[PDB]
Protein backbone atom coordinates (compact mmCIF):
# COMPACT_ATOMS: atom_id res chain seq x y z
CA UNK A 1 0.00 0.00 0.00
CA UNK A 2 2.29 2.23 -1.15
CA UNK A 3 1.23 5.98 -1.20
CA UNK A 4 2.47 8.10 -3.98
CA UNK A 5 4.60 10.05 -1.35
CA UNK A 6 6.68 6.65 -1.33
CA UNK A 7 6.66 5.98 -4.97
CA UNK A 8 8.15 8.95 -5.59
CA UNK A 9 10.88 9.18 -2.65
CA UNK A 10 11.62 5.48 -4.91
CA UNK A 11 12.18 7.32 -8.04
CA UNK A 12 14.86 10.29 -6.35
CA UNK A 13 16.54 7.23 -4.70
CA UNK A 14 16.62 5.52 -7.78
CA UNK A 15 17.56 8.47 -9.85
CA UNK A 16 20.41 8.96 -7.12
CA UNK A 17 21.60 5.69 -6.46
CA UNK A 18 21.84 4.50 -10.41
CA UNK A 19 24.13 8.02 -11.29
CA UNK A 20 26.48 7.22 -8.61
CA UNK A 21 27.04 4.05 -9.83
CA UNK A 22 27.26 5.10 -13.39
CA UNK A 23 29.92 7.42 -12.59
CA UNK A 24 31.99 4.56 -10.24
CA UNK A 25 31.24 2.62 -13.57
CA UNK A 26 32.58 5.65 -15.33
CA UNK A 27 35.65 5.49 -13.32
CA UNK A 28 36.23 2.00 -13.08
CA UNK A 29 36.30 2.04 -17.48
CA UNK A 30 38.92 4.49 -16.85
CA UNK A 31 41.32 2.64 -14.10
CA UNK A 32 40.28 -1.00 -14.58
CA UNK A 33 40.74 -1.09 -19.20
CA UNK A 34 41.77 2.52 -20.62
CA UNK A 35 44.84 3.77 -18.92
CA UNK A 36 46.35 0.11 -18.37
CA UNK A 37 46.06 -0.01 -21.93
CA UNK A 38 47.82 3.08 -23.10
CA UNK A 39 50.59 1.55 -21.26
CA UNK A 40 50.16 -1.21 -23.41
CA UNK A 41 51.13 -1.96 -26.82
CA UNK A 42 48.22 -4.11 -28.18
CA UNK A 43 46.55 -1.43 -29.61
CA UNK A 44 47.55 1.35 -32.13
CA UNK A 45 47.06 4.45 -31.06
CA UNK A 46 43.91 5.19 -33.43
CA UNK A 47 42.81 1.84 -31.66
CA UNK A 48 42.97 3.23 -28.09
CA UNK A 49 41.09 6.55 -29.25
CA UNK A 50 38.47 4.69 -30.31
CA UNK A 51 37.95 3.11 -26.99
CA UNK A 52 38.15 6.05 -24.47
CA UNK A 53 36.75 8.89 -27.00
CA UNK A 54 36.31 12.19 -24.68
CA UNK A 55 35.82 9.57 -21.75
CA UNK A 56 37.61 11.60 -19.92
CA UNK A 57 35.71 14.70 -20.50
CA UNK A 58 32.67 12.88 -20.47
CA UNK A 59 33.73 11.80 -16.30
CA UNK A 60 34.26 15.42 -15.41
CA UNK A 61 31.35 16.66 -16.57
CA UNK A 62 29.48 13.81 -15.17
CA UNK A 63 30.83 14.12 -11.73
CA UNK A 64 29.77 17.66 -11.50
CA UNK A 65 26.00 16.59 -12.59
CA UNK A 66 26.10 14.18 -9.93
CA UNK A 67 27.12 16.92 -7.21
CA UNK A 68 24.06 19.01 -8.32
CA UNK A 69 22.15 16.08 -8.05
CA UNK A 70 23.60 15.24 -4.25
CA UNK A 71 22.84 18.63 -3.28
CA UNK A 72 19.54 18.96 -4.13
CA UNK A 73 18.49 15.76 -2.64
CA UNK A 74 19.66 17.52 0.46
CA UNK A 75 17.45 20.72 0.27
CA UNK A 76 15.87 18.75 2.91
CA UNK A 77 16.44 17.05 6.33
CA UNK A 78 15.39 13.04 5.16
CA UNK A 79 13.29 12.54 2.19
CA UNK A 80 11.99 9.23 4.61
CA UNK A 81 9.78 11.27 6.96
CA UNK A 82 7.64 13.29 4.27
CA UNK A 83 4.19 12.01 4.05
CA UNK A 84 3.48 14.45 0.54
CA UNK A 85 4.80 14.23 -2.44
CA UNK A 86 4.36 18.39 -2.02
CA UNK A 87 6.49 18.07 0.73
CA UNK A 88 9.13 17.29 -2.15
CA UNK A 89 8.97 20.81 -4.02
CA UNK A 90 12.61 21.98 -3.02
CA UNK A 91 14.32 18.77 -4.20
CA UNK A 92 12.08 18.02 -7.41
CA UNK A 93 12.95 21.66 -8.23
CA UNK A 94 16.61 21.18 -8.02
CA UNK A 95 16.31 17.81 -9.52
CA UNK A 96 14.81 19.36 -12.25
CA UNK A 97 16.87 22.44 -12.27
CA UNK A 98 20.19 20.05 -12.47
CA UNK A 99 18.56 18.91 -16.22
CA UNK A 100 17.83 22.11 -17.67
CA UNK A 101 21.52 23.05 -16.55
CA UNK A 102 23.03 20.23 -18.33
CA UNK A 103 20.98 19.20 -20.93
CA UNK A 104 23.48 21.01 -23.61
CA UNK A 105 26.29 19.69 -22.39
CA UNK A 106 24.82 16.01 -21.98
CA UNK A 107 24.64 16.68 -26.14
CA UNK A 108 28.28 15.63 -25.85
CA UNK A 109 27.20 11.87 -25.66
CA UNK A 110 26.71 12.06 -29.27
CA UNK A 111 30.66 11.97 -29.87
CA UNK A 112 30.94 9.16 -27.78
CA UNK A 113 27.61 7.74 -29.53
CA UNK A 114 29.53 8.02 -32.98
CA UNK A 115 32.90 6.67 -31.33
CA UNK A 116 31.05 3.27 -30.48
CA UNK A 117 30.38 2.37 -33.90
CA UNK A 118 33.97 1.51 -34.22
CA UNK A 119 34.32 0.02 -30.58
CA UNK A 120 32.47 -3.59 -31.78
CA UNK A 121 35.54 -3.89 -35.06
CA UNK A 122 37.99 -3.46 -32.34
CA UNK A 123 37.07 -5.65 -29.64
CA UNK A 124 37.02 -7.95 -31.89
CA UNK A 125 40.56 -8.07 -32.22
CA UNK A 126 41.03 -9.77 -28.86
CA UNK A 127 39.73 -12.71 -30.33
CA UNK A 128 43.09 -12.65 -32.58
CA UNK A 129 45.20 -11.00 -30.73
CA UNK A 130 45.88 -14.50 -27.24
CA UNK A 131 47.68 -11.51 -25.64
CA UNK A 132 45.08 -9.01 -25.78
CA UNK A 133 42.67 -11.21 -24.53
CA UNK A 134 44.94 -12.37 -22.50
CA UNK A 135 44.88 -8.82 -20.80
CA UNK A 136 41.14 -8.03 -21.00
CA UNK A 137 40.06 -11.45 -18.59
CA UNK A 138 42.76 -10.49 -16.21
CA UNK A 139 41.37 -7.27 -15.85
CA UNK A 140 37.74 -8.68 -15.55
CA UNK A 141 38.94 -11.57 -12.48
CA UNK A 142 35.39 -12.36 -11.72
CA UNK A 143 34.60 -13.86 -15.20
CA UNK A 144 31.40 -11.41 -15.35
CA UNK A 145 30.02 -10.75 -18.79
CA UNK A 146 28.62 -7.37 -17.26
CA UNK A 147 32.27 -6.80 -16.28
CA UNK A 148 34.03 -6.88 -19.64
CA UNK A 149 34.79 -4.16 -21.76
CA UNK A 150 31.67 -4.30 -23.82
CA UNK A 151 29.55 -4.06 -20.97
CA UNK A 152 31.34 -0.60 -19.80
CA UNK A 153 31.72 0.99 -23.14
CA UNK A 154 27.49 0.73 -23.63
CA UNK A 155 26.33 1.99 -20.55
CA UNK A 156 26.83 5.98 -21.55
CA UNK A 157 24.48 5.45 -24.63
CA UNK A 158 22.48 3.73 -22.04
CA UNK A 159 22.20 6.22 -19.52
CA UNK A 160 21.57 9.20 -20.99
CA UNK A 161 18.28 7.59 -22.87
CA UNK A 162 17.13 6.81 -19.00
CA UNK A 163 16.29 9.87 -17.80
CA UNK A 164 13.33 10.96 -19.31
CA UNK A 165 11.92 7.82 -18.38
CA UNK A 166 12.68 8.27 -14.32
CA UNK A 167 11.40 12.04 -15.25
CA UNK A 168 8.18 10.39 -16.55
CA UNK A 169 8.02 8.68 -13.47
CA UNK A 170 8.07 11.92 -11.10
CA UNK A 171 6.39 13.53 -13.49
CA UNK A 172 2.90 10.91 -12.79
CA UNK A 173 3.16 11.59 -9.04
CA UNK A 174 2.65 14.84 -9.26
CA UNK A 175 -0.79 16.85 -9.25
CA UNK A 176 -1.88 17.85 -12.68
CA UNK A 177 -2.53 21.28 -11.58
CA UNK A 178 0.77 22.14 -9.85
CA UNK A 179 3.71 24.19 -10.72
CA UNK A 180 5.74 21.08 -9.82
CA UNK A 181 4.13 19.00 -12.65
CA UNK A 182 4.37 21.78 -15.23
CA UNK A 183 8.64 22.46 -14.27
CA UNK A 184 9.19 18.26 -14.55
CA UNK A 185 7.11 18.38 -17.78
CA UNK A 186 9.72 21.40 -18.66
CA UNK A 187 12.43 18.97 -17.80
CA UNK A 188 11.02 15.92 -19.66
CA UNK A 189 10.67 17.73 -22.90
CA UNK A 190 14.43 19.11 -22.68
CA UNK A 191 15.96 15.68 -22.12
CA UNK A 192 13.41 14.32 -25.04
CA UNK A 193 15.24 16.87 -26.89
CA UNK A 194 18.83 15.88 -25.84
CA UNK A 195 17.99 12.14 -26.62
CA UNK A 196 16.71 13.15 -29.81
CA UNK A 197 19.31 15.77 -30.53
CA UNK A 198 21.96 12.43 -30.02
CA UNK A 199 19.95 10.13 -32.44
CA UNK A 200 19.85 13.25 -35.21
CA UNK A 201 23.98 13.60 -34.89
CA UNK A 202 24.30 9.59 -35.23
CA UNK A 203 22.21 9.83 -38.17
CA UNK A 204 24.53 12.02 -39.71
CA UNK A 205 27.36 10.36 -38.58
CA UNK A 206 26.19 7.82 -40.24
CA UNK A 207 25.97 8.86 -43.69
CA UNK A 208 29.12 11.32 -43.60
CA UNK A 209 31.71 10.30 -40.76
CA UNK A 210 33.82 8.23 -43.37
CA UNK A 211 33.92 11.77 -45.13
CA UNK A 212 34.65 13.41 -42.58
CA UNK A 213 37.30 11.64 -41.22
CA UNK A 214 39.14 11.07 -44.47
CA UNK A 215 38.60 15.34 -44.75
CA UNK A 216 40.63 15.13 -40.80
CA UNK A 217 43.36 12.74 -42.37
CA UNK A 218 44.27 13.84 -45.83
CA UNK A 219 44.55 17.57 -44.30
CA UNK A 220 46.84 18.85 -47.42
CA UNK A 221 50.44 18.19 -46.27
CA UNK A 222 49.08 20.39 -43.25
CA UNK A 223 50.30 19.44 -40.32
CA UNK A 224 46.24 18.72 -38.59
CA UNK A 225 45.32 22.34 -38.44
CA UNK A 226 41.99 21.03 -37.39
CA UNK A 227 42.30 17.39 -36.50
CA UNK A 228 38.84 16.89 -34.85
CA UNK A 229 35.42 17.14 -36.92
CA UNK A 230 33.26 15.24 -33.57
CA UNK A 231 30.22 15.67 -34.05
CA UNK A 232 30.62 17.48 -30.18
CA UNK A 233 30.63 20.21 -32.02
CA UNK A 234 28.41 20.55 -35.09
CA UNK A 235 26.65 23.29 -34.81
CA UNK A 236 23.95 23.23 -37.77
CA UNK A 237 23.58 21.53 -40.76
CA UNK A 238 21.52 22.27 -43.73
CA UNK A 239 21.49 21.30 -47.37
CA UNK A 240 21.88 24.31 -49.91
CA UNK A 241 22.40 24.52 -53.68
CA UNK A 242 25.67 24.99 -55.12
CA UNK A 243 25.04 27.84 -57.49
CA UNK A 244 28.99 28.43 -59.38
CA UNK A 245 29.86 24.23 -59.13
CA UNK A 246 32.65 23.35 -61.37
CA UNK A 247 32.41 23.05 -65.31
CA UNK A 248 31.97 19.56 -65.03
CA UNK A 249 29.26 19.61 -62.34
CA UNK A 250 27.32 22.81 -63.17
CA UNK A 251 27.44 21.69 -67.20
CA UNK A 252 25.39 18.64 -66.00
CA UNK A 253 22.74 19.89 -63.01
CA UNK A 254 21.67 23.47 -63.37
CA UNK A 255 22.19 23.53 -59.14
CA UNK A 256 23.79 20.61 -57.48
CA UNK A 257 23.00 20.68 -53.99
CA UNK A 258 25.56 20.22 -51.06
CA UNK A 259 25.74 19.23 -47.45
CA UNK A 260 26.66 21.66 -45.80
CA UNK A 261 28.06 21.67 -41.57
CA UNK A 262 29.11 24.06 -39.74
CA UNK A 263 31.48 22.72 -36.69
CA UNK A 264 32.87 24.77 -34.18
CA UNK A 265 36.10 24.36 -36.03
CA UNK A 266 35.02 24.21 -39.25
CA UNK A 267 32.44 24.60 -42.16
CA UNK A 268 32.34 21.35 -44.33
CA UNK A 269 30.64 20.98 -47.62
CA UNK A 270 29.50 17.93 -49.22
CA UNK A 271 27.90 16.86 -52.06
CA UNK A 272 25.49 13.86 -51.79
CA UNK A 273 23.42 13.20 -54.46
CA UNK A 274 22.59 9.50 -53.83
CA UNK A 275 21.05 6.95 -56.55
CA UNK A 276 22.87 4.03 -56.43
CA UNK A 277 21.76 0.36 -54.76
CA UNK A 278 18.37 0.97 -56.14
CA UNK A 279 15.88 -0.91 -58.50
CA UNK A 280 16.81 -4.78 -58.47
CA UNK A 281 16.41 -4.94 -61.94
CA UNK A 282 19.40 -4.17 -63.11
CA UNK A 283 22.80 -5.86 -64.31
CA UNK A 284 26.37 -4.70 -63.38
CA UNK A 285 29.43 -6.54 -62.80
CA UNK A 286 31.29 -4.91 -65.90
CA UNK A 287 29.39 -5.27 -68.57
CA UNK A 288 27.40 -1.93 -67.72
CA UNK A 289 29.26 0.07 -69.25
CA UNK A 290 27.95 3.74 -67.53
CA UNK A 291 27.71 3.92 -63.93
CA UNK A 292 30.70 2.83 -61.18
CA UNK A 293 32.97 6.09 -61.83
CA UNK A 294 34.53 6.88 -58.56
CA UNK A 295 33.57 6.47 -55.09
CA UNK A 296 33.36 9.77 -53.84
CA UNK A 297 32.25 13.28 -55.59
CA UNK A 298 32.55 16.19 -53.53
CA UNK A 299 33.97 17.28 -49.99
CA UNK A 300 36.13 20.35 -48.78
CA UNK A 301 36.91 21.35 -45.36
CA UNK A 302 37.47 25.36 -44.85
CA UNK A 303 38.84 25.52 -41.27
CA UNK A 304 37.65 28.65 -39.09
CA UNK A 305 41.08 30.25 -39.19
CA UNK A 306 40.31 30.39 -43.14
CA UNK A 307 36.64 31.06 -43.05
CA UNK A 308 35.28 33.89 -44.27
CA UNK A 309 31.62 34.51 -44.79
CA UNK A 310 29.46 37.51 -46.62
CA UNK A 311 25.84 37.13 -47.35
CA UNK A 312 25.24 38.24 -50.94
CA UNK A 313 22.98 41.36 -51.27
CA UNK A 314 20.14 41.46 -53.40
CA UNK A 315 17.86 44.14 -54.62
CA UNK A 316 14.68 42.53 -52.92
CA UNK A 317 16.52 41.82 -49.74
CA UNK A 318 15.19 40.28 -46.43
CA UNK A 319 14.18 37.85 -48.79
CA UNK A 320 17.32 36.80 -50.69
CA UNK A 321 18.55 33.40 -49.62
CA UNK A 322 22.31 33.69 -50.79
CA UNK A 323 25.51 34.06 -49.38
CA UNK A 324 28.86 33.27 -49.61
CA UNK A 325 31.58 31.35 -47.71
CA UNK A 326 34.78 32.04 -48.23
CA UNK A 327 38.04 29.81 -48.02
CA UNK A 328 40.86 32.50 -48.11
CA UNK A 329 43.71 31.98 -50.03
CA UNK A 330 47.32 31.35 -48.81
CA UNK A 331 50.47 32.90 -50.16
CA UNK A 332 52.71 30.40 -48.40
CA UNK A 333 51.63 27.16 -48.42
CA UNK A 334 50.34 28.22 -52.24
CA UNK A 335 47.11 27.89 -52.04
CA UNK A 336 44.25 29.83 -53.78
CA UNK A 337 41.22 31.83 -52.71
CA UNK A 338 37.79 28.95 -53.01
CA UNK A 339 34.76 30.84 -52.94
CA UNK A 340 31.12 29.26 -52.49
CA UNK A 341 27.68 30.87 -53.66
CA UNK A 342 25.52 29.18 -51.45
CA UNK A 343 21.68 29.15 -51.90
CA UNK A 344 19.96 28.05 -48.97
CA UNK A 345 16.25 26.65 -49.14
CA UNK A 346 14.85 29.69 -47.37
CA UNK A 347 15.64 33.11 -45.70
CA UNK A 348 15.15 31.47 -42.71
CA UNK A 349 17.73 29.10 -43.60
CA UNK A 350 20.31 31.48 -44.39
CA UNK A 351 19.27 33.39 -41.19
CA UNK A 352 20.36 30.40 -38.98
CA UNK A 353 23.42 29.29 -41.57
CA UNK A 354 25.08 32.58 -41.07
CA UNK A 355 23.86 33.46 -37.28
CA UNK A 356 25.13 29.65 -37.30
CA UNK A 357 28.96 30.84 -39.18
CA UNK A 358 29.70 34.12 -37.29
CA UNK A 359 29.07 32.30 -34.03
CA UNK A 360 32.27 29.86 -34.97
CA UNK A 361 34.10 32.86 -36.10
CA UNK A 362 33.20 35.17 -33.44
CA UNK A 363 34.44 32.90 -30.94
CA UNK A 364 37.80 31.73 -33.15
CA UNK A 365 38.26 35.20 -32.44
CA UNK A 366 38.17 35.45 -28.58
CA UNK A 367 40.68 32.26 -28.09
CA UNK A 368 43.02 33.68 -31.18
CA UNK B 1 33.65 -19.96 -18.75
CA UNK B 2 31.30 -19.58 -22.31
CA UNK B 3 29.26 -15.97 -22.07
CA UNK B 4 26.00 -15.71 -23.81
CA UNK B 5 24.99 -11.73 -24.36
CA UNK B 6 21.57 -11.58 -24.14
CA UNK B 7 19.75 -8.17 -25.42
CA UNK B 8 15.93 -8.03 -24.38
CA UNK B 9 14.17 -5.27 -27.21
CA UNK B 10 10.35 -4.64 -28.06
CA UNK B 11 8.25 -1.44 -28.03
CA UNK B 12 8.21 0.29 -24.44
CA UNK B 13 5.87 -0.69 -22.08
CA UNK B 14 5.58 -4.06 -22.92
CA UNK B 15 7.44 -5.30 -19.09
CA UNK B 16 10.97 -5.72 -20.53
CA UNK B 17 12.43 -4.20 -17.15
CA UNK B 18 10.43 -5.46 -15.38
CA UNK B 19 10.25 -8.70 -16.44
CA UNK B 20 14.70 -8.83 -16.33
CA UNK B 21 14.66 -7.71 -12.94
CA UNK B 22 11.71 -10.09 -11.98
CA UNK B 23 13.84 -12.60 -12.94
CA UNK B 24 17.62 -11.79 -12.30
CA UNK B 25 16.07 -11.00 -8.69
CA UNK B 26 13.66 -13.83 -8.50
CA UNK B 27 10.31 -11.68 -7.39
CA UNK B 28 8.36 -9.09 -8.78
CA UNK B 29 9.24 -5.95 -8.36
CA UNK B 30 5.83 -4.90 -6.65
CA UNK B 31 3.96 -1.31 -6.97
CA UNK B 32 7.23 0.09 -7.54
CA UNK B 33 9.10 -1.22 -10.97
CA UNK B 34 12.46 -0.10 -11.20
CA UNK B 35 13.26 2.07 -14.30
CA UNK B 36 16.72 1.15 -14.46
CA UNK B 37 18.19 -2.72 -15.14
CA UNK B 38 21.74 -2.40 -14.60
CA UNK B 39 23.99 -5.25 -17.08
CA UNK B 40 23.56 -8.29 -15.63
CA UNK B 41 25.47 -11.57 -15.57
CA UNK B 42 25.52 -14.67 -13.56
CA UNK B 43 26.54 -18.12 -13.68
CA UNK B 44 24.00 -20.38 -15.33
CA UNK B 45 24.22 -24.13 -16.02
CA UNK B 46 21.73 -26.05 -18.84
CA UNK B 47 21.40 -29.54 -20.17
CA UNK B 48 24.68 -29.94 -17.98
CA UNK B 49 26.84 -26.82 -19.60
CA UNK B 50 27.54 -24.59 -17.80
CA UNK B 51 27.26 -21.17 -18.84
CA UNK B 52 27.70 -17.27 -17.85
CA UNK B 53 24.54 -15.48 -19.13
CA UNK B 54 24.82 -11.86 -19.58
CA UNK B 55 21.80 -9.92 -19.81
CA UNK B 56 21.00 -6.26 -20.81
CA UNK B 57 17.35 -4.11 -21.12
CA UNK B 58 17.01 -1.60 -23.65
CA UNK B 59 14.51 0.85 -22.28
CA UNK B 60 14.51 4.21 -23.18
CA UNK B 61 16.06 3.58 -26.55
CA UNK B 62 13.23 2.28 -28.38
CA UNK B 63 12.60 5.25 -30.19
CA UNK B 64 16.29 6.41 -31.30
CA UNK B 65 16.61 4.02 -34.09
CA UNK B 66 20.36 4.97 -34.29
CA UNK B 67 21.17 4.41 -30.70
CA UNK B 68 19.26 1.49 -30.48
CA UNK B 69 21.29 -0.61 -32.42
CA UNK B 70 24.65 0.17 -30.92
CA UNK B 71 23.53 -3.09 -28.41
CA UNK B 72 23.21 -5.36 -31.18
CA UNK B 73 26.61 -6.12 -32.31
CA UNK B 74 28.30 -9.19 -30.65
CA UNK B 75 24.84 -10.77 -29.35
CA UNK B 76 24.19 -13.82 -29.16
CA UNK B 77 20.81 -14.30 -28.47
CA UNK B 78 17.66 -11.51 -28.95
CA UNK B 79 14.73 -11.72 -26.56
CA UNK B 80 12.32 -9.98 -28.98
CA UNK B 81 9.26 -9.30 -26.33
CA UNK B 82 5.70 -8.04 -26.63
CA UNK B 83 2.72 -7.30 -24.55
CA UNK B 84 -0.03 -10.25 -25.20
CA UNK B 85 -2.72 -7.16 -23.98
CA UNK B 86 -1.16 -5.11 -26.76
CA UNK B 87 -1.89 -5.58 -30.40
CA UNK B 88 0.13 -2.42 -31.43
CA UNK B 89 3.60 -3.78 -29.61
CA UNK B 90 2.62 -7.12 -31.33
CA UNK B 91 2.06 -5.72 -34.66
CA UNK B 92 6.05 -3.79 -33.93
CA UNK B 93 7.53 -7.41 -34.30
CA UNK B 94 6.79 -7.56 -37.92
CA UNK B 95 6.90 -4.19 -38.87
CA UNK B 96 9.96 -3.20 -36.79
CA UNK B 97 11.67 -5.16 -33.82
CA UNK B 98 12.17 -8.25 -36.27
CA UNK B 99 13.44 -6.90 -39.45
CA UNK B 100 15.56 -4.43 -37.48
CA UNK B 101 17.50 -7.07 -35.49
CA UNK B 102 17.92 -9.62 -38.44
CA UNK B 103 19.36 -6.68 -40.88
CA UNK B 104 22.25 -6.18 -38.23
CA UNK B 105 22.08 -9.79 -36.83
CA UNK B 106 21.82 -12.35 -39.88
CA UNK B 107 22.45 -15.29 -37.77
CA UNK B 108 21.34 -14.31 -34.39
CA UNK B 109 18.73 -16.59 -32.87
CA UNK B 110 15.45 -15.12 -32.05
CA UNK B 111 13.59 -16.06 -28.97
CA UNK B 112 10.05 -14.34 -28.82
CA UNK B 113 8.61 -13.59 -25.72
CA UNK B 114 5.03 -12.73 -25.37
CA UNK B 115 4.42 -10.79 -22.08
CA UNK B 116 1.96 -9.70 -19.54
CA UNK B 117 0.52 -12.95 -19.86
CA UNK B 118 -1.79 -12.76 -16.04
CA UNK B 119 -3.04 -9.78 -17.68
CA UNK B 120 -4.57 -11.71 -21.02
CA UNK B 121 -7.76 -13.68 -18.93
CA UNK B 122 -8.36 -9.97 -16.58
CA UNK B 123 -11.83 -8.94 -16.69
CA UNK B 124 -11.03 -4.64 -16.55
CA UNK B 125 -8.17 -5.67 -19.26
CA UNK B 126 -10.24 -7.42 -21.94
CA UNK B 127 -13.30 -4.80 -21.24
CA UNK B 128 -10.40 -2.07 -21.53
CA UNK B 129 -9.37 -3.73 -25.11
CA UNK B 130 -12.97 -4.76 -26.46
CA UNK B 131 -13.58 -0.70 -25.65
CA UNK B 132 -11.51 -0.48 -28.51
CA UNK B 133 -12.50 -2.89 -30.66
CA UNK B 134 -9.51 -5.22 -29.71
CA UNK B 135 -8.68 -8.44 -28.03
CA UNK B 136 -5.72 -10.08 -26.62
CA UNK B 137 -2.83 -12.18 -28.37
CA UNK B 138 -3.62 -15.43 -28.16
CA UNK B 139 -1.17 -18.33 -28.25
CA UNK B 140 -1.62 -19.27 -31.41
CA UNK B 141 -1.30 -16.02 -33.07
CA UNK B 142 1.94 -15.68 -31.12
CA UNK B 143 3.42 -18.87 -32.04
CA UNK B 144 2.63 -18.08 -35.63
CA UNK B 145 4.39 -14.64 -35.52
CA UNK B 146 7.14 -16.62 -34.36
CA UNK B 147 6.81 -18.52 -37.05
CA UNK B 148 6.59 -16.07 -39.84
CA UNK B 149 9.53 -14.36 -38.12
CA UNK B 150 11.19 -17.65 -38.27
CA UNK B 151 12.03 -17.41 -34.23
CA UNK B 152 14.00 -20.41 -32.12
CA UNK B 153 10.73 -20.41 -29.82
CA UNK B 154 7.70 -18.68 -29.10
CA UNK B 155 7.34 -18.44 -24.99
CA UNK B 156 4.84 -16.34 -22.92
CA UNK B 157 5.66 -14.91 -19.60
CA UNK B 158 4.29 -13.14 -16.84
CA UNK B 159 6.58 -11.22 -14.51
CA UNK B 160 3.99 -10.76 -11.98
CA UNK B 161 2.87 -14.45 -12.11
CA UNK B 162 6.77 -14.96 -12.60
CA UNK B 163 5.85 -18.61 -14.10
CA UNK B 164 7.65 -18.75 -17.48
CA UNK B 165 10.40 -16.75 -16.84
CA UNK B 166 12.97 -19.30 -16.12
CA UNK B 167 11.65 -21.03 -19.27
CA UNK B 168 12.27 -17.84 -21.51
CA UNK B 169 16.35 -17.76 -20.00
CA UNK B 170 17.27 -21.25 -20.38
CA UNK B 171 15.62 -21.68 -24.51
CA UNK B 172 17.14 -18.69 -24.93
CA UNK B 173 20.99 -20.09 -23.67
CA UNK B 174 19.80 -23.64 -25.44
CA UNK B 175 19.43 -21.27 -28.45
CA UNK B 176 22.75 -20.24 -28.37
CA UNK B 177 24.99 -23.93 -27.07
Amino acid sequence: QLSDADKLRKVICELLETERTYVKDLNCLMERYLKPLQKETFLTQDELDVLFGNLTEMVEFQVEFLKTLEDGVRLVPDLEKLEKVDQFKKVLFSLGGSFLYYADRFKLYSAFCASHTKVPKVLVKAKTDTAFKAFLDAQNPRQQHSSTLESYLIKPIQRVLKYPLLLRELFALTDAESEEHYHLDVAIKTMNKVASHINEMQKIHEEFGAVFDQLIAEQTGEKKEVADLSMGDLLLHTSVIWLNPPASLGKWKKEPELAAFVFKTAVVLVYKDGSKQKKKLVGSHRLSIYEEWDPFRFRHMIPTEALQVRALPSADAEANAVCEIVHVKSESEGRPERVFHLCCSSPESRKDFLKSVHSILRDKHRRQ
Amino acid sequence: MQAIKCVVVGDGAVGKTCLLISYTTNAFPGEYIPTVFDNYSANVMVDGKPVNLGLWDTAGQEDYDRLRPLSYPQTDVFLICFSLVSPASFENVRAKWYPEVRHHCPNTPIILVGTKLDLRDDKDTIEKLKEKKLTPITYPQGLAMAKEIGAVKYLECSALTQRGLKTVFDEAIRAVL
